DNA sequence: CCTCGTAGTGCAGATGCGTCGTCGGACTGAT
DNA sequence: ATCAGTCCGACGACGCATCTGCACTACGAGG
């Protein structure tokens, strides 16, 4: 089970979201791609990965892998690589996995694989009513700025606007309506009005930057999503439960 | 109901935060010949006056002098999150509220503001009248690199100026700090009168100076014999600040 | 397999305490039950998740980060507990109504599947033994995520308990001690037994591995029993007594006395060339003190001994000793080595229970008091306490005048006699730990107007049993705390309490008085009471000379104790603010 | 007395590497250096670090040998405000350590000699099996990576090749540093063993952007050697205590 | 060199633990 | 009916961790 994969900032910053979400995973490699589906223990969000077989250098497999890893200290020995330095996973036995980092000096770690058991998550399967596009940077920057000092975030938009609003002391709204920055994308089934809170929901900060085209997903009496889309067909998928 | 625009975001940023490390809730004085605030310590030492003279606005339409009292509790941090150099910030009255606006020519990214006040009886614009022997230019890593350094050493600071030099002194006894600034040092220009010296409150030095990053102008200090300091720089688009200390005559 | 018992059988453990069937009660747990977890649940009856010698971290969800738990586990905001809870005051008997609404889907029950089951005590053991290891950048969100799973997955009888426990002590009538007979009556018949149990517990200072050994051994497996180095033994405690004479017509003649310091009695170990300082709690303190570890293996000449003794910070001028407060200092983990340069330090050492591999615990106070004299030499550190045989009745306090001085104050008498032995385990009549007459606070006559008041926490803290004193100004107009009270009414004060505040029941605060302390409700001046107390203390949460003094601070009388009510004074007529500045300005600066 | 060196960012980092293991040092001048020694109140790590006589612009000499004993504290954090490429000069004539920057400000720090010291120069001539040459640049960019995973580390040899191992919990880092690899200068081969903590270990890496190249003098049962190669002629050394 | 994006550190603010004991009030139970 | 021992527990001030969030700055890289 050897695999190359050319790039290490798609490996420090895929995890961001993962990190502090759920403290296990199930990194799945799988006999064809490699895609991660791994509940929370808030029983509220839950992030998915698709990475087909076109950014590894080189993939072999024979049998499931279920290198198990602690979010934090997956983070831990995934900070050495900086610039561009590939990384070479490989092992012979199902014990531990043997992590080597390409580049400056020759260096691979042994990690134990603490195995954990989870259950699966269903195809989603579910349609919302709006399927915006917005600035990531900027929408990023908006769950940032409208939610800094209160505690919870509504989120309202009746025809051509998207508003994620936090009252309480001031309401202070940030719109995207028409053409004229924002709302590059729009379906439309019905006017809009939830809410979505603080705190762990501002959370996944440095997981959106990755590509520059932000898509959620709200609706009435339905849970949040996150759509994506990434170079070499890599697509992640957000969940949150409502408020 | 007014609609002034303000075609920098950052510049009101800056003179919001400049403005904050005096007190919690400050003014915006609306008159017909521009837009000013002012306000001062409990203790007499230290304050800041902003003040937007009538010629570098975008649009500038009012019918009466309004003043208004606002707390900047949560519209600092609010409003702490700007990223646009390029944006420019509008401020329009509602009916019961104040309200603010910003746009971004990046992402369409237009945020609201809402400020609950109302306005009330505006009080006529009034600088104390002195004149300083001593004034000089500088940039922005000269008075907080003075600030930073005694912000460690003491808490009295002198700043001494001799024929065309200027001497800094503070703390005390066991430790001091010695610095020189010789003709087109960290300055740029000088109109030294006479060779004057004087003390200020090092703390509230830079706590005064941590509330001007951001300008990317010249700053023009000057001070005198004993006069209570200017500290004076104006942003790129515009906006004039003033920032009074007093000096505390011995302790 | 299941710890729902620790639900519906612990119910009745708070209702019936009577003493005949809580103890009763207890030997059902033991009765009949698994093997290891047994050794699992022994830990639930003293407020632990294991005993504090072996090195594990301290559980951090306290009370706040609990309340967010909470409201995140019952969908709330986190102000609507936080006054429920500040009204009810009683902290955990919070979550009954709190997942009274009991509709919460979110997400993975919702699409395809849904499910719901129970846990078990070694579920509830392992995730709690994994919450506390769990430290780093991540560790807000995902502390309180266990807690808030673990309570979304709780029942409402667990959630009267499973807060608590989180919280510290069990709130029930029962302690550890009581855990000693609950297996006496339990596996071995009755309370005979139990002395031997008792026994086998005092050397010893864990509760799962004794239990586990009495568990998978018999009965007779409390017999060989001897200290082994490391595991502490359980440390012996007594009571204070104002009688001046109640010990020679018990005693000797006069015995010997060997004064009595504080300073956190630690229990020194040595096996082979290891030395641990495991402290009163029995918590590995051996790190936070490597000044002592060489004072003791380079300077008591032994091979394997335990002792017991105490720690005194040491004033860096001179030898006078120190307030455990200064003492505190000694804590620190980071900055170990620079802290012991500014405040020296000295131990003492009483007990000397363990040598030449042969037990000494049942012996006399000859061979123990005074035993490795040429072992523990005098030098500049660590000595034995100062000791002198008292020859008559008069001379029972003539030394006094002598070791007042040191600033421990009372001192202990050493009882001869077989009947007189170092057997630890219960803190009674074994040796008079008195305190002569110790130091007591000062006394202040005041008249105080109340403005408000608190719900008190506990059992008996249903009722307004905390109260907020103002003081008036004449100057200002206003009044302005001066001090909180909760201590001082009888049952039946405490009871027209609250009659009288809801006669005067109030929603908003009245214009005339200002407090930065924010109470449950707020209640009209009306009636004026005395308070007493010791000495006047700054504190910024009173508004009292403001600023007079110094900054951003007021004054505060410490100690308060209610007195008698004034129903002849007006609340013009309290304690004025001059006068408290007055009285302060008084009273000796140091 | 007159003391100045070429980088002000420079002299106080080599002096700041010494602000997390001495918790005190004193100063001496010699005839033609200047030691900066001492034995740390933590009774392991010993630390005697060698101003060659070639890092200075113009260092003079008045009487006789004389002590410049300072407190860490002052002297560390005083000249924590360096600016990006200054220059620092020192003056102390009989009471006062005057720290003088010169360049875009001339400013000056002032700090009163303080008299207290711990001066135990124990005896260094014991032999080691191991010796290797590594630059600067590529160590630390190792141990600060390595300094996360653990508190204590592991060295071994065996066919002339330096082995940095990490030991502890459950999962283990290594690296591989070797001549053929190009992390390496010269060496030479011998086959020991022994264990080094990482507080004693980690704590020195600041001393990166000071120095050209290192020397280390790895043994079995004997002091760790390590040697700060320094510009112009200088003596780097930082002997460990054994585990 | 200009500019931006991210790493990196320094620093206040908020929660929690360890620490001395101190006093309480109720239960058993033998005269 | 009356005091002895016996026992769980509640108490509320202090100094230090330990993390979280922010504010400011240093450096690497494409143009
Ligand atoms: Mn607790
Ligand atoms: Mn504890």
């Amino acid at each position: 089970m050897k695999v190359v994969y050319d790039d290490v900032r798609v490996l420090k910053d895929i995890i961001q979201a993962l990190a502090r979400l759920v403290d296990e995973a199930v990194l799945k490699f799988k006999q064809d791609s490699v895609e991660l589906v791994a509940l929370d223990r808030a029983h509220i969000s839950l992030i998915s990965v698709n990475l087909p077989r076109e950014m590894f250098k080189e993939y072999d497999v024979n049998d499931e892998f279920k290198f198990g890893f602690n979010t934090q200290y997956l983070m831990k020995i995934l900070k050495v690589a900086k610039r561009k330095e590939a990384i070479e996973i490989a092992s012979e036995s199902p014990d531990s996995v043997i992590i080597n980092i390409i580049g400056s000096t020759n260096r691979e770690f042994n990690v134990r694989n603490l195995e954990v058991s989870e259950q699966e998550i269903p195809e989603i399967n579910l349609q919302f009513d709006i399927s915006a596009t917005i600035s990531s940077d900027g929408f990023k920057s908006a769950i940032s700025e409208v939610s800094t000092v209160t505690d919870n975030v509504v989120v309202e938009g009746h025809e051509d606007r998207i508003l994620i609003k936090a009252e309480g002391e001031s309401e202070v709204e940030v719109e995207f309506s028409k053409d004229t920055g924002g709302l590059q994308d729009l379906e439309f089934s019905k006017e809009s009005k939830n809410s979505y809170s603080a705190e762990y929901l501002d959370d996944v900060l440095s997981l959106t930057k990755l590509s520059d085209y932000v898509k959620i997903s709200f609706g009435n009496q339905k849970p949040l999503q996150l759509f994506f889309n990434m170079e070499g067909g890599g697509k992640v998928t957000y969940l949150l439960a409502p408020k | 109901a007014f609609k002034i625009v303000y075609p920098n975001a950052k510049d009101f940023f800056s003179f919001i935060n400049s403005i904050t490390n005096v007190t919690d809730s400050i003014i915006l004085n609306f008159t017909e010949d521009g837009i000013f605030s002012r306000h001062l310590t409990e203790d007499k030492v230290l304050m800041a006056i902003m003040r937007i003279p009538k010629d570098v606005l975008s649009e500038y339409s009012i019918d009466s002098p309004t003043s208004v009292k606002l707390d900047v509790s949560s519209v600092k941090k609010i409003l702490s999150k700007a990223s646009s150099k390029k944006a420019t910030i509008e401020l329009t009255e509602t009916d019961s509220g104040l309200k603010i606006i910003i746009r971004d020519e990046k992402s369409g990214a237009k945020s609201t503001i809402y400020i609950k006040a109302e306005k009330g009886q505006v009080e006529q614009l009034t600088e104390p009248k002195v004149n300083l022997a001593v004034n000089f230019t500088t940039d922005e890593s000269v008075l907080n690199v003075i600030a930073a350094d005694v912000t460690l050493v003491g808490e009295e600071m002198r700043i001494s100026t001799e024929e065309d030099k200027i001497k800094i002194e503070a703390g005390e006894e066991g430790k001091r700090y010695v610095a020189f600034l010789m003709k087109d040092k960290p300055l740029k220009e000088l109109s030294i009168d006479t060779s004057a010296s004087s003390s200020y409150s090092a703390e509230m030095f830079k706590d005064a100076v941590k509330g001007l990053r951001g300008f990317s102008a010249p700053t023009m200090v000057s001070f005198g014999e004993n006069l209570p300091m200017k500290i004076d720089v104006e942003a790129v688009s515009g906006g004039h600040m003033i920032f009074w200390i007093a000096p505390r005559l011995l302790e | 397999m299941e710890f729902k018992v620790i639900a519906e059988y612990f119910d009745k453990l708070e209702k019936i305490s009577s003493r005949l069937q809580l103890t009763a009660l207890l030997a059902d747990l033991l009765s009949k039950s698994d093997k290891t977890i047994i050794d699992k649940v022994v830990y639930i009856i003293q407020g632990k998740l294991w005993p504090d010698f072996l090195g594990y971290p301290e559980l951090g969800i306290g009370e706040k980060f609990l309340i967010k738990a909470i409201s995140i586990a019952t969908n709330t905001d986190e102000n609507s507990v936080e006054n429920l809870y500040k009204t009810i005051g009683d902290l955990g008997e919070v979550a009954r109504r709190l997942k009274s609404k009991q509709q919460s889907t979110g997400i993975l029950g919702f699409l395809g599947t849904t499910s719901k089951e129970s846990l078990t005590v070694d579920e509830v053991y392992s995730t709690l033994s994994k919450v506390a290891l769990t430290t780093g950048e991540g560790s807000r969100d995902l502390k309180i995520r266990l807690l808030a799973g673990l309570l979304k997955k709780a029942d409402p009888l667990e959630a009267k308990f499973l807060v608590r426990f989180v919280e510290g002590r069990l709130r029930v009538g029962i302690g550890d001690a009581t855990v000693l007979d609950a297996m006496a009556i339990a596996f071995g018949g009755g309370q005979s037994a139990s002395e031997i149990i008792e026994r086998a517990y005092n050397l010893r200072a864990d509760l799962g591995n004794i239990a586990k050994i009495i568990v998978e051994k018999g009965i007779e497996a409390l017999k060989t029993l001897k200290p082994q180095v490391g595991i502490p033994i359980r440390p012996m405690l007594a009571e204070r007594l104002s009688n001046p004479e109640e010990i020679l017509k018990k005693m000797g003649g006069n015995a010997i006395v060997d004064y009595k310091y504080d300073g956190e009695r630690a229990q020194i170990h040595k096996k082979e060339d290891k030395i641990f300082i495991f402290s009163r709690r029995l918590e590995n303190i051996t790190s936070q003190y490597p000044d002592v570890v060489d004072y003791v293996s380079k300077y008591i000449e032994g091979k394997e001994f335990i002792i017991e003794g105490e720690i005194v910070a040491i004033d860096p001028e001179s030898g006078e000793m120190r307030p455990f407060q200064e003492l505190m200092h000694r804590k620190r983990k980071s900055d170990i080595y620079e802290a012991i340069k500014e405040y020296p330090v000295n131990v003492f050492l009483f007990d000397l229970m363990y040598y030449e591999d042969v037990d000494y615990t049942t012996k006399p106070l000859e061979a123990r008091r005074k035993l490795l004299e040429s072992i523990v030499k005098p030098n500049d550190y660590v000595k034995i306490a100062h000791h002198i045989q008292a020859n008559n009745v008069e001379d029972l306090k003539s030394f006094f005048y002598r070791a007042i001085s040191e600033g421990g104050e009372g001192v202990m008498v050493k009882a001869i006699g077989k009947d007189a032995i170092y057997q630890a385990g219960a803190r009674g009549w074994l040796w008079i730990k008195l305190k002569r007459d110790y130091q007591s606070e000062m006394a202040d006559t005041v008249d105080l107007v109340v403005v408000g008041g608190f719900y008190g926490k506990g059992k008996r803290g249903g009722k307004i049993s905390s109260l907020l004193m103002a003081a008036y100004n004449p100057k200002t107009d206003s009044f302005e705390s001066v001090c909180k009270v909760a201590s001082g009414f009888s049952d039946e004060q405490l009871d027209e309490l609250q009659k009288k505040l809801m006669e005067i029941k109030r929603d908003v605060k009245h214009p005339r008085v200002n407090s930065k302390m924010e109470p449950d409700i707020w209640v009209e001046p009306v009636y004026v009471a005395e308070i007493i107390g010791s000495e006047i203390t700054i504190s910024p949460l009173h508004t009292c000379c403001q600023d007079v003094v110094e900054k951003d601070a007021g004054l505060s009388i410490r100690f308060p104790r209610f007195i008698r009510w004034r129903d002849d004074k007006s609340p013009e007529d309290a304690t004025t603010t001059d006068e408290i500045l007055e009285m302060y300005n008084k009273q000796p600066k140091k | 007395m007159k003391a100045k060196v070429i980088d002000a960012v420079s002299f106080s980092y080599i002096l700041r590497t010494v602000g997390d293991f001495l918790s005190e040092a004193n100063f001496i001048v010699t005839k033609e250096g200047i030691r900066v020694s001492g034995i740390d109140p933590s009774r392991v790590v010993f630390l005697d670090i060698f101003l060659p006589s070639s890092y200075f612009e113009g260092f003079e000499v008045s009487q006789e040998k004389e002590i410049i004993g300072f407190k860490l504290e002052d002297v560390n954090d005083i000249l924590k405000r360096v600016l990006k490429d200054d220059t620092l000069i020192l003056s102390s004539n009989e009471s006062k350590l005057t720290l003088t920057f010169d360049g875009e400000f001339t400013r000056s720090f002032e700090l009163p000699l303080i008299q207290v010291e711990s001066t135990q120069p124990p005896s260094v001539n014991l032999e080691f099996p191991f010796k290797a040459q590594l630059l600067t640049i590529t160590f630390a960019d190792i141990i600060d990576e390595l300094s996360d995973l653990g508190e204590v580390l592991n060295i071994h040899s065996k066919e002339n090749k330096l082995y940095f191992e990490v030991i502890g919990d459950l999962s283990t880092a290594k690296v591989e540093l070797s001549t053929d690899n190009g992390t390496l200068l010269e060496a030479s081969g011998a086959d020991v063993s022994s264990s080094y903590g990482m507080e004693y270990v980690a704590n020195t890496t600041k001393m990166r952007r000071a120095s050209d190249s290192m020397e280390l003098y790895f043994g079995s049962q004997i002091p760790l050697k390590l040697r700060f190669k320094l510009p112009q002629e200088g003596y780097g050394d930082f002997y460990i205590a054994p585990r």
